[PDB]
């Protein structure tokens, strides 16, 4: 018996492979880099073993088959479908987006059938069960009827409470579904997520040995947010013209003073790889902290429960 | 499960041939020995473009082969059509067997103009037993569109046969000479199998194949030119080729025929010089050694002397049956020698079958 | 599902022709052999700008073809109009078959002046079986606006026919000579098919197409000039072309006609020199070899000598029917030879159909 | 590595100031403070439910 790896940790590693492979590095060199940039041993250890099979000439799909407890049949088949069709790059991008959506969805049920499914049944009916069970403590409560009425009339009068229960359900479903003119002012710009991804990708390609300009040309093709893609094309154009990396960044609001000042050190130090790796880890942890997706649950959780109980009493 | 299987020449196109060698006992000693051999002209519409495309008729023909053979064995090795198989070399890194098979399929995916939907089988041109992890991989891939193999398996299934090996002719033809090749082991030898649908060239150092190349030209071309120039049917043009070109009384017919086949002779020679020049990659200052011929298209009279003088290599007929014991009371060595070139493969995968 | 299908010349514009070859048995041997052939002048309004635009009338005409043929077969291969198909080469990276098909559609999207809404089919100019992953892809794309194909499928559907291959004429015309080309395999050969709606040029090394180019000029141009200069109908101008230009008694009419067609002769020669010069990309110091002609527009008297002296290449008529067995008791070799150029494609996709 | 650059550049002041402000911000952000919550969160809940069960 062996377990997989965390949702976070699959995420980081699938993202960073998709990024390196779409950069045109050799698959074995992609594998080496993410292993060598890893913080947990179990990841660095596996990825050396996956790479060891790839250097014997096996496909990535067949190399991941050595860890079926970590990469399930659906993951390998996605890889292998990409390898068979000549689309390994775009299926890894798909898998990275998949792993990101999976981790975010995990944090965000749990915060405040897997665990998400069992916890989501369990939260969706907790209250409405409470409710039915206070309303089953005997007869002649607030709002009931006597049991001798005809059933249809008894059930229709309680319709109030059947309704307050369904509304309670709809609410906890909404919290679980949501929760996992200046025209340019209205466009979605770069977020925290998109800066964290950028920084990880660049930290990744620099630590591997790619120059800054080669890493930026790859990244400018793999950036999801259009306004950031436009930002990064401008940063790369500025750097390729001979402007200093920290100065192309300083023109764009999305990079704080600390980010620019830290990058500006990294330029003079030949340590940009790592400046970016520490920036990226800082951002990835700020991202996963960012907490209102769990407090607003609980607001609607007990607020609806209490609204039911109040409802019939009155 | 161990039987000594059998061997047909399923992609003969001109002829379905079959051979049974097993171990024949004499004086308390035994050895591989010819037990039977049969040959029937292939009824056409059976094979088109290298696919078995009248599995029923081919079935009945193979049954006739088994009956003429008087053989009780019902397991078989056979071969695919040279027009139905892509054979080429491929460079990789050796590793785990799964990682090799996957990586092999990945590289040949580039090499296959069909979906997979495709047969992949490799063997290593050098002993894997010679190189270290991640280094010096060479496999040759045989790839075949799927239902050439299906069609042949249907044919085999309703003939009552059970296939165990679906081999390829350019290498199956070599098993008869693999010993006599294995004795000179730095010598570069060429082997031509001039068939009716294709001419294969495989060139070796020892019995270690260095490469193979398949040429669309064959004996069907000579027959078809005769037919064109004398508005004859394919059969009478084929006989005019055979008996016409080789009789002692043929003195008046090598002008009429040779003028008909002269384009094919020139252009075959052009193809063989073509392939030979396309090989000579590494030894820009060397020459050739010795070469053999197989297949009935070879038996064109004087064609061996012509290829010998034209390609700059000694091209010789060879007797396969020397690899197997032959009881003189059951088989005439002369006739055996006469049908040897046609039967080379027909005993080829047949030494593959008690192997 | 295996029948031997049939073959019409659906984009003849001047003539709808149809051919049935199957495997004819003689003396216990069989081979591809001509079984029937039929030809009817295309009733116009059927085809306009390369689209079938009276699917009903064309249906009835094809039915007349099947009846004149006395054929029971109801499966067919056919061809699209050269004016209805974009053929050009395209360089890619080979990989998975899906990734190739998508990448192919992505590159040709640039190449197509219509929505898709468009037919894409590729084949690789070199065996995929020759190159490694990510490297050395070459496909040629045949792209066709959608309902040229529809129109043809409607025509085929109500004629009681079932299509299995919708091929292209510039390559279908080659299947008859694909053998005779396959015997000289470093030789560069040109093949011109001068039709009534278009003249195709395809130039090859062996039977390996190097490129194709389609010229709007054709025999309709000669007929149309004859019609202009003598205010004649298209039919009598066409006959004046045919019989007028070639009779033994035509000594007074090559001034009257040749002065009419002289512009077309000059300007066709200009187009062919044009395309030939636009090919000669890599061998700036070489010359041509040999070339053949197909299509009825070729049969303009002396046009072969004219193209030969004007293009600097030996241009020769060729008999397709040499690829197939012809029973002399059912077909005259002379007439077969006479209608060979018109029928080249008409037997072309017809060897595509028992393939 | 950053200090090692500062030694050769005569910019150890600038290096240390940016190191310090990076650290001060890492400090005030500060991951085990949230995992150990959840350990005691559900672990206590489950201990109650088991408690009366038995
Ligand atoms: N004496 C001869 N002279 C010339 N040609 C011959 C002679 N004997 C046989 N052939 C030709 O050889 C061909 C048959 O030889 P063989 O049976 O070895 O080929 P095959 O293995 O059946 O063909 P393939 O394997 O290419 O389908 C026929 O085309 C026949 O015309
Ligand atoms: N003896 C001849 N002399 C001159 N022209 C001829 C002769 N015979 C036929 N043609 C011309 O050839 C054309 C028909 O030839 P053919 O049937 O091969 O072309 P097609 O394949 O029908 O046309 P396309 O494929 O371009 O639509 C007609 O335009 C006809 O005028
Ligand atoms: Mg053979
Ligand atoms: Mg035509």
């Amino acid at each position: 018996g062996f377990g997989g790896v965390e949702g976070k940790d699959i995420l980081v590693f699938t993202r960073q492979f998709a990024t390196m492979i779409d950069a045109g590095l050799p698959l074995v060199q992609c594998l080496d880099i993410l292993a060598s940039q890893m913080d947990n041993p179990s990841f660095k250890k596996v990825l050396f073993a996956i790479k060891s099979k790839v250097e014997q000439g096996s496909t990535f799909a067949d190399a991941l088959k050595e860890h079926p407890k970590v990469f399930d049949e659906l993951y390998v088949q996605l890889c292998a479908a990409g390898e068979v069709g000549g689309i390994l790059d775009a299926i890894l991008n798909r898998l990275a987006a998949y792993r990101e959506k999976n981790e975010k969805l995990k944090s965000k049920v749990k915060s405040a059938l897997v665990a998400i499914g069992v916890t989501a049944v369990l939260l969706l009916k907790v209250t409405p069960v409470f409710e039915k069970m206070f309303a089953d403590f005997g007869s002649e409560l607030p709002g009931p009827t006597q049991m001798i009425v005809n059933f249809s009339h008894m059930a229709q009068e309680y319709f109030f409470h059947v309704a307050g229960s369904i509304v309670a359900v709809v609410m906890s479903f909404t919290w679980s579904y949501r929760q996992p003119l200046f025209m340019p002012v209205f466009g979605p710009v770069l977020r925290k997520v998109a800066v964290a991804r950028f920084t990880r990708t660049l930290g990744t390609m620099i630590s591997s040995g790619v120059p800054i300009l080669d890493a930026l040309d790859v990244t400018a093709k793999t950036a999801g947010n259009r306004t950031v893609e436009d930002a990064i094309i401008y940063v790369r154009g500025k750097i390729a013209e001979g402007k200093n990396i920290a100065g192309p960044l300083a023109e764009t609001k999305v990079f704080p003073s600390m980010v620019v000042q830290m990058i500006g050190v990294g330029e003079a130090t030949g340590a940009m790889d790592t400046m970016l790796n520490k920036i990226a880890d800082f951002y990835d942890d700020e991202v996963d902290a960012a907490a209102m997706i769990e407090p607003v649950l609980m607001v609607f959780l007990g607020g609806v429960v209490g609204g039911f109980l109040i409802g019939m009493y009155l | 499960a161990k039987g000594k299987l059998v061997l047909g020449l399923d992609i003969g196109s001109t002829s379905i041939k079959m051979i049974l060698l097993k171990e024949q006992r004499k004086r308390g000693e035994v050895i591989y020995a010819l037990q039977s051999f049969g040959m029937k002209p292939l009824p056409p519409e059976a094979i088109v473009d290298g696919a078995l495309m009248n599995s029923t008729a081919i079935v009945q023909a193979v049954q006739d082969l088994m009956s003429e053979l008087k053989v009780k064995g019902k397991d078989v090795a056979i071969g695919v059509s040279g027009h139905s198989v892509i054979i080429k070399k491929i460079q990789m890194p050796r590793m785990s067997q799964d990682e090799l098979e996957e990586s092999i399929q990945w590289e040949a995916e580039q090499y296959i103009p069909f979906d997979v939907k495709d047969v992949n089988i490799d063997t290593q041109i050098l002993d894997g037993g010679g190189n270290d992890a991640t280094g010096q991989m060479d496999v040759l891939l045989v790839a075949a569109k799927k239902d050439m193999i299906n069609d042949y398996t249907t044919v085999v299934s309703e003939a009552g046969l059970a296939p165990v090996v679906v081999d390829v002719d350019a290498f199956a033809v070599q098993n008869m000479f693999s010993v006599n090749y294995d004795v000179p082991e730095r010598e570069t030898v060429v082997l031509i199998n001039a068939g009716a649908s294709v001419v294969n060239i495989n060139i070796i150092s020892n019995g270690a194949t260095v490469f193979t190349r398949d040429v669309t030209i064959g004996g069907n071309q000579f027959t078809e030119e005769i037919q064109k120039q004398l508005n004859v049917s394919y059969e009478e043009a084929e006989a005019l080729k055979i008996g016409g070109n080789g009789a002692d009384a043929d003195a008046v017919v090598p002008q009429d025929v040779e003028r008909v086949l002269s384009s094919v002779a020139e252009q075959v020679a052009g193809e063989i010089q073509r392939s030979l020049d396309f090989y000579a990659g590494t030894a820009a200052d060397s020459n050739f050694s010795k070469v053999y011929l197989s297949g009935g298209t070879a038996k064109i009279p004087a064609l061996f002397k012509t290829i010998e003088a034209r390609t700059g290599v000694p091209v010789e007929i060879l007797n396969p049956f020397r690899k197997i014991e032959v009881d003189n009371r059951k088989f005439d060595p002369a006739f055996v020698m006469d049908v040897a070139p046609m039967a080379a493969v027909a005993v080829g995968l047949a030494l593959r079958r008690p192997g």
